[PDB]
């Protein structure tokens, strides 16, 4: 339908196709520091778009991270208590993960591969800082694997599109000569 | 040639890099070079209008950029840097331009000889 | 531009005239006429034009934008008349070039539209059809000889749906896409192994040992470049000793692709290479088998036959 | 093909994200509007 | 369009409106990305003219860039330095707006004339960040930079 | 990487054939 | 897109297992 509105959405994909391409490459370099780390972890979120991880982490607690507080405000808003925020950007250290054991006792108070993942002070920084590495790592798979799909989806719309492109570009060049052959004729 | 031919390259490294220094932060100091360099040979594409350069103006310009002198620099001070930089070797090095114009080619003296105007003048650039 | 297509048409030239014993002719239709300044003086470097003697394998036909479009539109037949003298009379297997073919249907275009004619779709010819197939015919196989074209397509607004083009592509046998890509990797001749296909790759046609050889190279390259999207990504520690060991291969495979040629003797060192159709099968099949392990990759990069890629390897081996 | 594709066509992304855009500077608003409350009084 | 384009060639000075702009609320709805005139140039108009000029039309571009990336992400997922030019160019855009006096009755408020330094000033203490406080909504359909200051009491005691 | 790996493994072939021719 | 339908269908496959899987144990 129409040259106008094809060049315009053609246009507009094309320029998400190239970002969730960089979003890749991010995800995936992200990744390769969280598997360095996590090698000598394993013997001791708030940024989206990582497939079905914070849903996958809302399964077991029904039957750390803001993006969790978001589905289970409305849900359960009582129970649970601490919240934090900020957790993405930057993998976790032992300056921050210290923080989460701080809002506890002193108050008034996985990753299997690359395309699929599984849901007295010491000792409690050690379970904290196993989550969290095992967290992290898992949501830049996702990161990198969903922003592969959303590049290779669009990239899908655009061959169909640049065809339908094509057509509607060779009927506007037939049509419009139509027009002044027509025109010329009645004089 | 010898100037813009490495020039070029660094272009063509540079904008294929570009998307990702949107949304970087944290990245390996390899691939940062191309972002840095690249930027700051950006700039001395930048000219104003009604002001044409000399053949062997041009190639002082880009040999700083490509020499690596402009990285240690910040990128808002480029063209501050080329404006100062320009008057500096049109006004007390007429020995070395007219040489090049000559010759048609950076020589080994030639190239000594303009590695050290550069060094001088990078050194103790602002105020 | 950019990808040794001036050096491929003086190879291909010299490589009919060396093994098959035919003339070349080279039409020039509508382009430039600086590239033909540049082409003729090309070809006398390389030798395939030559003024002191009658040795001269390449006849030209050149009629460029300069001249109109009645010119332009019958140039093509200028040539191939040239072309049909030697399949007809002597006999021999002829090698014919248009450049552009793209030129020939537009100045088929600008003559029927200046002689006042409803024009077709995307404002082409009545007769697209027609004019493209009385010129094409001409170029087959006869119980004489045979006229074998090589002709460049430019295809307009990246569109194969065109009419110039599609039209085209109704008589092509084959392609043979030139890459740049290919080129910076420093593999001369730059042709894609993967984009350029043929009518003829067909086990009735060639054979049972030469379609197998041919789509054994095709799958491991189409292999190599899946394998390496995740070098990119994750990296080395993924790959098996299953993925790791055809990388190695195709690597070898793709290095003993390119070819050092005879036009390109003034050019540059390395004597040129002429490959026979069995010495060709013989040597890729062997790499895919896996014969070449343990010899490196720097051997089988610009040489002749396989025999040579072991012989560079002993020699190569000596410096370190 | 060119910046500022996204909101040009005008479909889902493109409404969506000016809708985006108007739901962080009206909390961001709010916000600074009370920073506006303790420097008048 | 033939009629619209071949119009461009006879003109010093033009003013390219939008529909986009214009559906926003922006009003008068001219793009500063389009509309352009000969005598914008350093030695012509000042090179204070110039640069603060130039430096909307800079930032305005950017904008739009970044619009792209916040239609996959968000506003959430962006560094500090692209969050703060965003802020800067959403309160540019409003800022470019302006009541008329022949334009009451749509409108509703009363029309402004802004002078010539006054309008250079306004749009340089935005891009140096002197409002980076004050929010985007007190720019919106004013005259000089004063009454921006001045509409930022009112919402702040309304609200 | 990409092609520092098979960099250094063409680098060793050659290592071996020298040692074998002697 | 092609595999517009790739993802959905995806989606929607599995869960038709998960809901088949609670509708087989009330059956019983
Ligand atoms: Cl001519
Ligand atoms: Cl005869």
């Amino acid at each position: 339908a129409t040259l106008k509105d094809i060049t315009r959405r053609l246009k507009s994909i094309k320029n998400i196709q190239k970002i969730t391409k960089s979003m890749k490459m991010v995800a995936a370099a992200k990744y390769a520091r969280a598997e360095r780390e996590l090698k000598p972890a394993r013997v001791y979120s708030d940024r989206g778009l990582c497939g079905a991880i914070h849903s996958s982490v809302a399964k077991q607690m029904k039957s750390v991270g803001d993006k969790i507080r978001s589905i289970l405000h409305r849900t359960h808003s009582d129970q649970f208590l601490v919240t934090f925020k900020e957790v993405g950007r930057r993998p976790p250290t032992f300056g921050d993960a210290s923080v989460i054991a701080l809002e506890l006792l002193n108050s008034g108070y996985r990753f299997r591969s690359v395309i699929s993942y599984k849901t007295q002070e010491y000792s409690l920084a050690n379970i904290i800082y196993y989550s969290l590495k095992e967290s992290t790592t898992s949501e830049q798979s996702a990161r990198m694997t969903a922003m592969d799909n959303a590049s290779k989806n669009a990239s899908e719309m655009i061959d169909k599109l640049t065809l339908t492109f094509n057509r509607t570009r060779q009927a506007v060049i037939t049509k419009e000569l139509i027009e002044i052959i027509s025109g010329a004729a009645a004089l | 040639k010898q100037v813009a031919g490495t020039m070029k390259l660094e272009l063509a490294q540079y904008r294929e890099v570009a998307a990702f220094a949107q949304f970087g932060s944290d990245l390996d100091a390899a691939t940062q070079q191309l972002l840095s360099r690249g930027v700051r040979l950006t700039e001395l594409l930048k000219q104003g209008q009604y002001s044409p350069m000399a053949i062997e103006e041009q190639v002082a310009v880009i040999y700083a950029g490509v020499r690596g002198y402009l990285d240690k620099l910040e990128p808002s001070k480029i063209t501050k840097f080329e404006n100062a930089f320009l008057s500096h070797v049109i006004s007390q090095h007429q020995a070395l331009l007219g040489k090049i114009r000559t010759d048609g080619k950076i020589s080994e003296e030639s190239d000594a000889k303009l590695k050290e105007i550069v060094t001088n003048f990078l050194a103790g650039f602002e105020a | 531009a950019g990808v040794g297509k001036t050096v491929l048409i003086m190879e291909l030239i010299n490589n009919v005239a060396k093994a098959h014993g035919g003339y070349s002719v080279f039409a020039g239709v509508g382009e430039r006429t600086r590239e033909g300044n540049d082409l003729y003086h090309e070809m006398i470097e390389s030798g395939v034009i030559n003024l002191k003697d009658a040795t001269s394998k390449v006849a030209l036909v050149y009629g460029q934008m300069n001249e109109p479009p009645g010119a332009r539109a019958r140039v093509a037949l200028t040539g191939l008349t040239v072309a049909e003298y030697f399949r007809d009379q002597e006999g021999q297997d002829v090698l014919l070039f248009i450049d552009n073919i793209f030129r020939f249907t537009q100045a088929g275009s600008e003559v029927s539209a200046l002689l006042g004619r409803i024009p077709s779709a995307v404002g082409y010819q009545p007769t697209l059809a027609t004019d493209m197939g009385t010129m094409q015919e001409r170029i087959t196989t006869t119980k004489k000889g045979s006229i074998t074209s090589v002709q460049a397509i430019y295809v307009p607004a990246d569109d194969l749906t065109d009419p110039a083009p599609a039209t085209t592509f109704a008589h092509l046998d084959a392609t043979t896409v030139l890459s740049r890509a290919i080129a910076e990797l420093g593999i001369y001749p730059a042709v894609d192994p993967l984009d350029s296909t043929s009518r003829i790759m067909d086990p009735n046609i060639v054979g049972s040992e030469h379609y197998d050889v041919a789509r054994g190279v095709q799958k491991i390259l189409q292999d190599y470049k899946s394998l390496q999207d995740i070098i990119a990504i994750l990296g080395m520690d993924e790959l098996s000793e299953e993925d790791k060991l055809t990388v190695s291969r195709a690597r070898k495979i793709q290095r003993f692709l390119s070819q050092p040629f005879q036009v390109a003797e003034v050019f540059t060192g390395h004597l040129g290479k002429l490959v026979p159709l069995k010495e060709t099968i013989k040597g890729f099949q062997q790499i895919l088998a896996g014969e070449y392990d343990h010899l490196p990759e720097q051997a089988f990069y610009m040489v002749g036959p396989i025999e040579e890629a072991v012989a560079k390897a002993d020699k190569l081996a000596e410096e370190h | 093909s060119s910046a500022g594709a996204v909101r040009d066509a005008g479909g889902a992304f493109g409404k969506r994200e000016q809708a985006e855009e108007e739901r962080y500077f009206r909390a961001r608003a709010a916000e600074q509007l009370a920073a506006l409350k303790k420097h008048h009084e």
